């Protein structure tokens, strides 16, 4: 089943956000170096290329519907642009510290920023990109922000105090606080999308890869192998696999029913930061963002 | 800054 073929690979600076387009073979990263690449996979030709800034690009996705991409990063502003025609649609400073996550609604015009100044603030585009809520009560950097696809009116946020908080669009507090026990914090959280598991799974420093259950706030698993700080750890959307990735230079595969590893690939790009999943599956695909370039695999 | 990498 599991047949890894390597599809596209290319080096570059260090890759900290990294996406793909729903519909075209696209995929979008984001640099160390303040450039965001668009490059189509199966013709390997740059569709689009932007020097956005000097700073590092830590979070990028596109927002297939408007035909945009969003990129934030460490002068703490947010930049949206159109990647048909390179029209820089908006440019502000959404936070007073780094932007380290950007999360899309899958249907309402909603993006939400997690930054080191404590806080997730959710962002409107229908009424000019206002700042319509600033979800407060994490006391470290917010790593990850993540709409739960089965309800998208909550959202996790892993921080590096140590905690998942899930919220409720329009609510102050958090609904819970996730205490991980990952005492070198969260880099990473997730939700498993498919409606017979209430898993989420976050990624943390302490080289561990744990599994929740979102009702009861159980750990299911705890998944150990990686040699550095786990930079993310994802469900995949169709496959029983568990995708991550490690400063250790690895991707892991891993089983999600016995949460043992089915597979360690040392890509050769050295350390690795982020990880997309095509969509919808298409050919399997996965990308991952590395210090020296990325790789799309077909895993099957 | 911690996580500056």
């Amino acid at each position: 089943k599991l047949d890894i073929k390597k599809t596209f690979s290319n080096r570059s600076d260090r890759v900290k956000g990294i996406d793909f387009h729903p519909t075209e073979p696209w995929v979008l990263t984001t640099l160390y170096s303040g450039r965001v690449e668009i490059w189509n996979y199966e013709t390997q030709v740059e569709v689009r290329s932007i020097q956005v800034t000097e700073t590092p690009v830590r979070a990028g996705k596109f927002i297939a519907r408007k035909n945009w991409i969003i990129v934030g990063s460490d002068d703490f502003r947010i930049r949206v642009f159109n990647y048909n025609t390179g029209e820089k649609v908006v440019d502000f400073e959404a936070h007073p510290d780094y932007i380290r996550s950007i999360a899309v609604h899958p249907t309402k015009p909603y993006v939400l920023s997690g930054s080191d100044d404590l806080t997730v603030k959710l962002w409107n585009w229908e009424n000019n990109w206002a700042l319509e809520q600033t979800f407060e009560g994490h006391e470290h950097f917010v790593m990850c922000v993540a709409f739960n696809p089965k309800d998208p009116s909550t959202f996790a946020s892993g921080c590096l105090d140590r905690t998942v908080k899930v919220w409720s669009l329009g609510q102050s507090t958090p609904n819970f606080t996730l205490t991980t026990g990952q005492e070198r914090g969260v880099n990473y959280v997730d939700y498993y999308p498919l409606p017979d598991k209430p898993y989420m799974i976050t990624a943390s420093d302490d080289l561990t890869i744990k599994i929740w259950d979102y009702q009861t706030k159980s750990c299911v698993a705890t998944l150990e192998g990686h040699m550095s700080n786990v930079s993310f750890a994802v469900f995949h959307p169709t496959l029983p696999i568990i995708i991550s990735g490690s400063e250790d230079g690895t991707l892991k595969i891993w089983n999600s029913s016995t949460y043992k590893v089915e597979k360690t690939l040392n890509v050769g790009l050295e350390r690795s930061w982020c990880i997309a999943t095509h969509p919808t599956g298409r050919k399997n695909y996965i990308a991952s963002g590395f210090d020296n370039g990325f790789t799309v695999l077909s895993l099957g | 800054k911690t996580k500056l990498l």
